[PDB]
DNA sequence: TCATATTATTACGCCAGACAGGG
DNA sequence: CCCTGTCTGGCGTCCTCTCACCTATGA
RNA sequence: AGAACCUUACCUGGUCUUGACAUCCACGGAAGUUUUCAGAGAUGAGAAUGUGCCUUCGGGAACCGUGAGACAGGUGCUGCAU
């Protein structure tokens, strides 16, 4: 074929035929003329190479190279290799019926449908609008179809709906490793040019949304719409194929808003009073009478299903808060109130959804794992669960433990200058000192945060955990660990040169204090390290899921 | 004192070290480079004057005739900048030089020539480099980047554990030219010494000292010392200096002057030693068995019998002792081996030795190199002559021998080029004395071990190799010359230095398309040290340690700025303070510290200096003095940060910027966010679109004002003054008169360069930002250019931000948009594509534009004219038709005619014609040829005027000394004017003088418009082939939409997700909503905690701001607006800043505060930026709650978020991965020709790949129908495509299957080999 | 335009697999 | 003849987007 | 839906011939304004004023004059070519 121009641009097989065809001819007309020995014994070793360089180009010394010293490709190097006709074009192919866009949240949705934007809904069922408009009787021909949806004209939105409805689509994410990595949902047509995407399954894809793409793929036949909503449904993959931990767990957001709502102060609005149930507990926090984490006795009716498949109502006076009766409201029947009678961090609502799916089946799990997500977001919202610069609060005693260790790396080198002890030794000694004086420091500042709060109720003071917005943050599970927590507050440890030993002058400042300009570039050893260590550790991650594959 | 726009707007700066060193221009490594290429410097270094005295005078074969040279020129470029890109061309300069051709007669090494001719020839186009530093290729604007390379010199590297699988260490060390045959020592397990060229085949290495021309003994006589065994009274004593017992086990009785001093068993420790000097120990009498197992060193030879002994390196036995005792030899010269120290591996590598003299020692090397082809005295000889010995094929260059110098510790720096015999037998004692412990390695990764070419050093090696091609040439055609009948362009050709030069600017691996979408991201890619590249690493082989910052890069490479990914730590960016050394390695600027006092003098270093010196710390604190204040100070000593005292150290660093580079400097509070997301933020923050409106960050570091000046896209006033400000066209600028030369009385006009493509489809754009009659100075600004605000540089937009969840719409990373932010049109970012349209004569006659577009009715004949081609402006969309260009047999035409592409909008804003001489209807062509023609003389005559009014003044003004007569100085109008004697006393001959200006002016002009109606009357200019050039430029204008990509300047990347109505947002008290709302959830992890310092820095920017606002809105005289803003800039500790504010006239306090009502601007610097009690005292002066924290209500419930949230100014940026250039999809369209699936890529319409690892998903699941159609159906085989689409809109879900195409086309490319692939039984 | 037919750089890192060498 | 360095081949992540550049010769 | 002249296309005489009406060049004159004798009048001969928008000055656009032709003109014929 030709490209843009007036030369064709030809293929390099074309060259290698081309080759042994004027080889053989002249080898022909060599044979003709009957020419010496060593003429013919030329002429048939450029034959023999000319064949093998065609057969298998590179096998032979150096292969041949039309333009510009870049070998041509041979018929072996149209089969092998990650470019050949099995990698390429055999096990995977591209796909009509499919589209690719940047994925957002929309968090209204339930957890089997997605949101797909009308254009794409309108390019990808071109040929059910058609049949659809030929099944009316609006249009006659094909033809007039296709311009009817090139016009859009005002009632193919309403043919589009009415294709959508009943439809999965496949949507995937573009480094799929696992099955959960391709799920079926069912169109909910979206104002915009962004797939809409259920928050919870994102933990399932590994996709957050800071620039994601994600494909969608039509089932056309219908034993493939069966397959999507019978096998690939989003609600059917709530278990991770690889153990039984749940996939859909409530990932950031939404744990924030259970850990804030189901907690507790040893003072609030309405304390210690009386509710006749859950729902006058949700319209005293409504109306503005009570507090969202007030401890009071309610008076709630969990259904323990003690007999065989018979569900057993047992009412009762918990002494419990406003935000956990709040969230009781949500919970199935089948499961106990001390499922939600704690403070609900992440392990704890991933066991809640564990216990209601070993319990309570299925479809009470589903739309569970709806009404949980519902209520993380609403009051994570209600909750104004900011970030501050006061939130991280800098130990008093992290200037004594320094200057403490600067006192103790002092002795060391001072035997140093009378040659007591060894290198070695002090090296030794000099890490040991910076990493008990770290630990002391992360104690300070974990006590510093872990039980700042100390407020009274009616008389004398009373301490219980903080309300600091960082600490929820970290106890919640949410977003965070010990050692973030620790990297802003304490001191950032004893950072590693690239040689693999360690440094014996730590980082004593954190990230709340500045960091100067040494302290600053050791870091970057240390986290340069990291990416290198990443972005060359997922070629051998994706060559051992290869391998493995092909060998089961 | 401040210039005049820097009173504009003057932004408040933190920052308590003073700065000593201003920033450096940050364009010269590029502009230097350059300027070192082409300049006409004599003494030949470094330039092309170096290419021409290397080539230059070419002498052929004793032809008696000798090309040389005299002088070379560049000579003006028939295309200046801006129509070089429009048109096309390379932006180049023709190269011509004088060559002088004297021609000898025979027997003339001294006589005179017989005839000379010489001429200006002309040999190929060089591309000169515009004044920003990049070039324009082929209309195209391309950057080539600046490698870093291993430097040429030796290197002794170790390879300490991977081969032999036994942990024994190796030890090969390379000899790099930097242009030549690479030469290689290496050790094997045996050990012994081996030699390698090229990575060629494998000898043992004293076979080069055997091609130079050394014996067996003269070898032995350099890499071993002589222990003196002396025939005497008995047993053949032994000559013993003490050093060379060193830590061996005596195995005899050492014993002299009748004393036993060490007896068997023991070693001989250094007491020992100590003992036998004290002692005066050398002979002593030694049993037979000792010297049983030792080694000769020379050759001896029996006298009487005439005949040898033994050869030189041979063991020595009783019964050859016996043969040379009884000879006569009474010296026995042996080899000291320790097996400790002095090892001998020489000795052995000459035992695996097949030769024996310099002759067989050539033909071993000759049948190495060149296989084959048989090995003659003659063409060895020369082969190994040319090796390393000649001028022409092995250079080590100056660096080459500065580094050669160095790592063998000779004294001088300065040599030859070529190698000699001592340096390759310096190479293998060093190599020698590293196997045996003194010396060690050198590594790789050290940046004095590591020089940057750049684009003067690559052209001019691109050069070179275009001038021995053309001497080669030239020595071709002069051995064929015939005298006298050709002049020197017979003989030489333009042709290989065009060629070779432009095969380099084009088509390299660093000459690169300029990342064009920001003033940073342009003054970012020129400063570019990429590890690539010819004669460099790869990308997708090494490795961990290149990957990785080593303690060199301090000052010399940014630490953050490196690109994730597949090259990471490979595309290093340079520093902001580093220059380059005069060998090309990176120097850095220090302080030159004598004694306690810490002196103001800078000083530059490279690697293989710094090592040496003790070099303190950016940030240490010192008062007034200069002495550190502490008796104790953080340094580095050799690459590793220690605290040393107050009186040791030799340099300070100068700023404490100069780690980081200009990318990764912007980022206010740097020093408090992670590393990993410093490095995400610099490398988003080159990758911003220019918003329609600049917006100036209210945090800042204040290297904004230096990228925005020094990137060109700013109009920068070239001489100082005034304005005259017509700027519709142009910004004229009067000049005052002490930068204004005599003659040339001149007013600068600067071109504004209006709408216009950028490379990323960005809209480059200048708006002027001086007003009429104002004051500039030089050095200033004048014109703003994309992405830039009164100088500054202003990338994204500052919005009010919230850190709060919000109904789950900024879950992950996303971001909630309010409604204020899409009305104002503050993202809306200007897009501009160019669409080219031609007709081609591809075969059956030449296609045509015209109107008269077939089958499609009046749906063609729309946004275009009667005679064809879109009618210039419109609101045109997708599916129009812009340039009609369809043929006639192609009841048989047919719609190439170019139209919009599918899903774009925009206004035709643009439209070029270079067309085939003939594109016109009757008239369109030549109708506008006379309204050019009719624009050139009247602003020819107009200019003209302009000065001759400037002129007639000042004929007038001047018309004082020879005739003041005001009434007698009014006589003819535009006919004369002075007619005044004068004769001496006081020159005035100004009349005359100006007399001659207006005179010659009238007279150039005419001249001037000559040319200009010459230049007017033309068909078009462009080159031949392509016939019909028509090029549409659209401008698409896109807004913001859920789906868009927004990020800060931390790291902080985020799809927008919902774009919220005004009244949902989460308003404070005050009644203000907020503008965009992110999630808090993202700090703890993602440990980039500045986003919140300046989320509160900037939250008390725009407090100042609203107060300012208020006290000039509710309108105060300027007593308390200058009080005010006194306090706003003195604010708190010792700085740098303080103001001069009651010198601005009581009209500069006023527009200052005119300027700062939308908040005032804060210079935060990057490691000495501003503190948190600063943030909080600020927020003090300003009415805002010092937490940086406001309570908030809900836009929803009207009550009140519990636990207030943090609400302040984010600098938010828009990145150019905009989501209607990301969404696509396909029902059926075209597919490719080979094989039966679907295209890829969007402007290709096509679909998806569905790749491997979905299909084994696939597998996972049970999903064996849904993969059927996907890789069946779907994709490939053609009979169930159509079957299928017939199927569906019959209303009939059902695949008719069949087999692949692909796999058929797999059978026929394995059949068409020899094997017989098939399909069995039914 | 229409047949004529191939030369003057090196700088990955294991990891199997086959091969001449020698105690 | 069984260990053995040494040499030769054969791997090295998926998906996507933008741009430019393409054999010499020749009576 | 209006013939004294005009209208008017008809008759009688007196006259004009690139023309009463247009476009085009060439080159003579700014257009126009006023007034005189002969003649039925058409026309054929005189005296007064003006030179505006712009010129490396071979000159121009409005408005008269002359010659060349290209053309104008025709209420001339065919309503049985329309």
């Amino acid at each position: 074929v030709p490209l843009d121009g007036g030369r064709f641009a030809t293929s390099d097989l074309n060259d290698l035929y081309r080759r042994v065809i004027n080889r053989n001819n002249r080898l022909k007309r060599l044979l003709d003329l009957a020419a010496p020995d060593i003429i013919v014994r030329n002429e048939k070793r450029m034959l023999q190479e000319a064949v093998d360089a065609l057969l298998d180009n590179g096998r032979r010394g150096r292969a041949i190279t039309g333009s510009n010293k870049r070998p041509l490709k041979s018929l072996a190097d149209m089969i092998k290799g990650k470019q050949g006709r099995f990698r390429q074009n055999l096990l995977g192919k591209r796909v009509d019926y499919s589209g690719r866009s940047v994925i957002t949240v929309g968090p209204y949705l339930r957890l089997h449908q997605c949101g797909l934007p009308k254009k794409m809904a309108l390019e990808l069922f071109k040929p059910f609008i058609y049949g659809k408009l030929e099944l009316r009787g609006l249009a006659t021909t094909i033809k007039a179809a296709k311009k009817m949806v090139e016009r859009e004209e005002a009632v193919v939105w309403d043919i589009l709906d009415e294709v959508i409805r009943e439809h999965p689509v496949l949507l995937n994410r573009a480094p799929t490793l696992h099955r959960l990595g391709i799920q079926a949902f069912e169109p909910v047509l979206i104002e915009g040019k962004a797939i809409q995407l259920h928050p919870l399954v994102c933990a399932a894809y590994n996709a957050d949304f800071d620039g994601d793409q994600m494909a969608v793929h039509v089932p056309l036949t219908l034993e493939a719409q069966l397959e999507a909503r019978a096998l690939m449904m989003s609600t059917n993959n709530i278990l991770s194929p690889a153990n039984g931990e749940p996939i859909i767990v409530p990932s950031q957001d939404v744990v924030l808003g259970l850990y804030y709502m189901t907690r507790d102060c040893v003072n609030a609005k309405g304390e210690g009073m009386v509710l006749t149930g859950p729902k006058e507990a949700e319209r005293l926090y409504r109306s503005g009478l009570a507090s969202l984490h007030a401890r009071v006795k309610v008076r709630i009716t969990e259904y323990e299903k003690d007999a065989n498949g018979e569900l057993v109502a047992k009412t009762s006076l918990k002494d419990t808060t406003v935000g956990r009766a709040i969230l009781w409201m949500i919970v199935p029947k089948g499961l106990p109130y001390s499922i939600v009678n704690q403070a609900l961090g992440k392990k704890a609502i991933s066991k809640m959804l564990n216990t209601c799916y070993r319990i309570l089946g299925l479809k009470p799990t589903v739309i569970f794992a709806d009404q949980i997500m519902y209520t993380g977001f609403a009051y994570a919202a209600r909750s104004g669960a900011s970030v501050g610069i006061d939130d991280m609060v800098i130990p008093e005693k992290k200037h004594e433990i320094i200057s403490e260790a600067e006192a103790e790396v002092a002795e060391i080198q001072e035997q140093f200058q009378s040659g007591l002890v060894t290198a070695g030794e002090r090296y030794n000694k000099v890490i040991d000192i910076w990493a008990a004086a770290n630990d002391r420091v992360s104690k300070a500042m974990m006590d510093n945060l872990q039980t700042e709060t100390v407020i009274n109720r009616d008389g004398q003071e009373e301490k219980q955990v903080s309300f600091n917005s960082i600490y929820m943050m970290a106890d919640s599970g949410a977003r965070g660990s010990a050692a973030q927590i620790r990297q802003l507050a304490g001191m950032r440890g004893l950072m590693a040169k690239p040689d693999g030993s360690i440094i014996e002058t730590p980082i004593t400042a954190n990230f709340r204090e500045g960091l100067n300009v040494l302290q600053y570039f050791i870091s970057t050893h240390g986290a340069r390290k990291g990416l290198a260590d990443t972005a060359l550790k997922t070629a051998n991650s994706g060559y051992l899921t290869r391998r493995l594959v092909d060998v089961a | 004192v401040y210039s005049y726009t820097e009173k504009k707007r003057i932004r408040k700066d933190f920052g308590k070290r003073p700065q000593v060193l201003d920033v450096p221009y940050l364009l010269s490594i590029q502009l230097d480079s350059f300027q070192k290429f082409i300049e006409q410097d004599p003494e030949g270094q470094y330039g092309l004057e170096a290419a021409f005295r290397s080539v230059f005078p070419i002498q052929s074969y004793s032809g008696n005739s000798e090309l040389q040279y005299v002088s070379y020129r560049l000579g003006e470029p028939v295309f200046d900048v801006q129509e070089c890109q429009i048109r096309g061309v390379t932006y180049s300069a023709p190269l011509r030089v004088k060559l002088r051709l004297v021609i000898y007669e025979r027997e003339a090494p001294e006589g005179t020539v017989k005839d000379i001719k010489e001429q200006e020839v002309y040999m190929g186009e060089i591309p000169l480099m515009t004044d920003n530093g990049t070039f324009v290729i082929n209309g195209t604007e391309r950057v080539i980047v600046s490698q870093l390379h291993r430097s040429p010199g030796v290197f002794f590297d170790s390879d300490k554990g991977k081969t032999h699988s036994s942990g024994k260490v190796l030890y090969n060390a390379r000899i790099i030219p930097y242009r030549g045959s690479w030469l290689d020592f290496e050790f094997d397990p045996k050990d012994n010494l081996f030699v390698r060229i090229d990575r060629r085949r494998k000898l043992p290495a004293t076979i080069i000292l055997r091609a130079l021309n050394y014996t067996t003994e003269q070898i032995l006589d350099l890499f071993f010392e002589k222990v003196i065994f002396e025939i005497r009274d008995n047993k053949l004593q032994m000559e013993l200096v003490p050093e060379r017992l060193r830590g061996e086990t005596a195995s005899f009785d050492i014993e002299a002057n009748g004393k036993v001093y060490v007896e068997k068993g023991r070693r001989i420790t250094a007491r020992h030693i100590r003992q036998l000097e004290k002692d005066d120990v050398k002979l002593i009498e030694v049993p037979v068995e000792y010297i049983a197992g030792k080694v000769v060193a020379k050759d001896y030879i029996d006298e009487s019998t005439g005949e040898l002994i033994c050869a030189a390196n041979m063991e020595l036995s009783l019964d050859l002792l016996a043969k040379l005792s009884q000879s006569g030899h009474k010296r026995i010269e042996t080899l000291f081996t320790n097996d400790l120290d002095h090892g001998p591996y020489i000795s052995e590598t000459l035992r695996v030795d097949p030769t024996n003299d310099r002759l067989s020692a050539l033909v071993e090397i000759y049948r190495m190199m060149r296989p084959g082809e048989p090995p003659t005295r003659e063409a060895a000889e020369s082969l190994f002559e040319n090796l390393f010995f000649s001028e022409d094929r092995y250079d080590l260059s100056a660096v080459g021998r500065m580094k050669f110098n160095r790592s063998l510790l000779r004294e001088e720096i300065e040599g030859s080029g070529i190698l000699s015999k001592d340096d390759i037998i310096d190479v293998m004692k060093k190599l020698i004395d590293i196997r045996n412990g003194k010396g060690e390695v050198d590594d790789i990764d050290h940046l004095g071990n590591r020089r940057i070419r750049s684009v003067g050093e690559m052209a001019e090696n691109q050069f070179r190799v275009g001038l021995v091609r053309v001497e080669r040439a030239v020595k071709e055609r002069l051995s064929l010359g015939d005298l006298d009948t050709l002049m020197p362009q017979d003989m030489i050709n333009a042709k290989p230095i065009s060629a070779a030069v432009k095969e380099f600017f084009g088509s390299s691996q660093l000459s690169q398309f300029m990342d064009q979408n920001n003033p940073l991201s342009e003054i970012t890619h020129k400063r570019r040290i990429s590890a690539l590249g010819p004669g460099g690493l790869t990308r997708e082989r090494a490795g961990f340690e290149v990957r990785d910052v080593h303690p060199t890069h301090y000052g010399r490479v940014c630490p953050i700025e490196t690109p994730e990914g597949p090259n990471i730590g490979l595309i290093n960016s340079l520093s902001v303070y580093a220059q380059t050394n005069e060998y090309g390695f990176l120097e850095t600027p220090y302080r030159k510290v004598t004694d306690g006092v810490v002196t103001d003098e800078i000083h530059y270093l490279s690697a293989i200096e710094e090592g040496n010196y003790v070099i303190a710390q950016a940030n240490s604190n010192l008062d007034e003095e200069g002495h550190f204040v502490e008796d104790l100070v953080t340094c580095r000593s050799k690459g590793e940060s220690s605290l040393f005292s107050r009186d040791q150290v030799d340099y300070m660093d100068v700023s404490t910027q100069q780690v980081v580079s200009v990318g990764a400097s912007l980022i206010p509070f740097l020093e408090h966010d992670d590393a990993n997301r410093a490095l995400m933020g610099a490398n988003m923050q080159r990758q911003a679109v220019p918003t329609l409106r600049a917006d100036k960050p209210l945090v800042g570091t204040g290297m904004e004002r230096a990228v925005a000046v020094d990137s060109g896209v700013t109009a920068v006033a070239k001489r100082g003054g005034v304005v005259q400000y017509v700027d519709a066209s142009r910004i004229v600028i009067k000049v005052n008169e002490d930068e204004m030369y005599p003659g040339e009385a001149g007013i600068d006009i600067y071109n504004l360069t209006k709408y216009t493509r950028s490379n990323q489809n960005t809209c480059i754009n200048q708006m002027p930002c001086v007003s009429l009659g104002e004051p500039v100075e030089r050095g200033d600004v004048l014109a703003d250019g994309p992405s830039t605000d009164l100088g500054e540089l202003a990338l994204g937009q500052n919005m009010r931000v919230a850190f709060m969840p919000w109904n789950g719409y900024n879950f992950e990373d996303s971001i909630l948009v309010s409604e204020r932010v899409v009305q104002e049109d503050r993202f809306t970012t200007i897009h501009i594509q160019e669409l080219a349209c031609v007709s081609r004569d591809t075969k059956l006659g030449p296609e045509e534009i015209t109107a008269d577009i077939p089958n499609v009715g009046e749906a063609a004949l729309s946004k275009l004219d009667e005679s064809g081609i879109v009618y210039i402006g419109a609101e045109v969309t997708g599916g129009d038709i812009l340039v009609g260009k369809v043929t006639p047999k192609g009841s048989d035409v047919k719609d190439s005619s170019l139209r919009v592409p599918n899903g774009v909008s925009g206004t035709v804003i643009d439209v070029q014609v270079f067309t085939r001489d003939g594109v016109e209807k009757d008239k369109r062509a030549l109708e506008i040829e006379e309204m050019q023609l009719k624009q050139a003389k009247k602003d020819l005559s107009e200019e003209l005027q302009i000065l001759e009014a400037g002129l007639f003044s000042r004929i007038r003004a001047v018309l004082v000394a020879g005739g003041v007569e005001a009434e007698k100085l009014d006589k003819l109008p535009r006919d004369r004017w002075l007619e005044l004697g004068l004769t001496d006393e006081e020159k005035q001959n100004q009349l005359e003088q100006l007399a001659e200006q207006y005179d010659e002016l009238k007279h150039e002009f005419e001249k001037k418009l000559e040319a200009k109606r010459r230049k007017i009357t033309q068909g078009d200019d462009l080159a031949p082939g392509v016939l019909k050039i028509v090029k549409v430029y659209l401008a698409v204008k896109r807004r913001i939409q859920p789906g868009d990509k927004m990020a800060g300047r931390h790291g902080n990347k985020g799809v927008i997700s919902k774009i919220n109505p005004i009244e949902d947002m989460p308003y404070d008290e005050n009644g203000t909503p907020v503008d965009i709302v992110l999630n808090p959830l993202g700090v703890p992890s993602r440990m980039n905690i500045g986003q919140i310092l300046e989320t509160h820095l900037g939250m008390a920017a725009k407090g100042i701001g609203d107060k300012i606002n208020a006290m000039l809105k509710q309108q105060q005289e300027v007593a308390k607006l200058r009080e005010f803003i006194q306090r706003a800039y003195d604010l708190g500790a010792d700085v740098r800043q303080k103001v001069d504010l009651s010198t601005f006239s009581d009209e500069e306090v006023m527009r200052l505060a005119e300027n700062l009502r939308k908040g005032m601007p804060i210079a935060t610097p990057v490691f000495d930026g501003a503190k948190e009690a600063e943030i909080k005292e600020l927020l003090k002066l300003g009415d805002l709650p010092t937490s940086g924290q406001i309570r908030l209500y809900d836009g929803r419930t009207g009550e009140q978020f519990e636990r207030p949230v943090t609400v302040g100014y984010m600098y938010m940026l828009k990145l150019n991965h905009l989501v209607d250039d990301k969404m696509h999809a396909r029902s059926t369209g075209s597919y490719s020709l080979v094989t039966q699936q679907p295209l890829g890529g969007k402007a290709q319409f096509g679909g998806q790949r569905f790749g491997e690892m979905e299909v084994w998903a696939l597998e996972a699941y049970g999903a064996a129908y849904t993969l059927q159609e996907m890789l069946t159906v779907k994709s490939d085989d053609v009979n169930g495509r159509t079957k299928m689409y017939k199927n569906i809109v019959d209303g009939n879900h059902q695949m008719e299957p069949g087999m692949p195409e692909s796999f058929n086309v797999l059978l026929k490319e394995i059949r068409s080999l020899g094997i017989n692939i098939e399909l069995e039984d039914e």
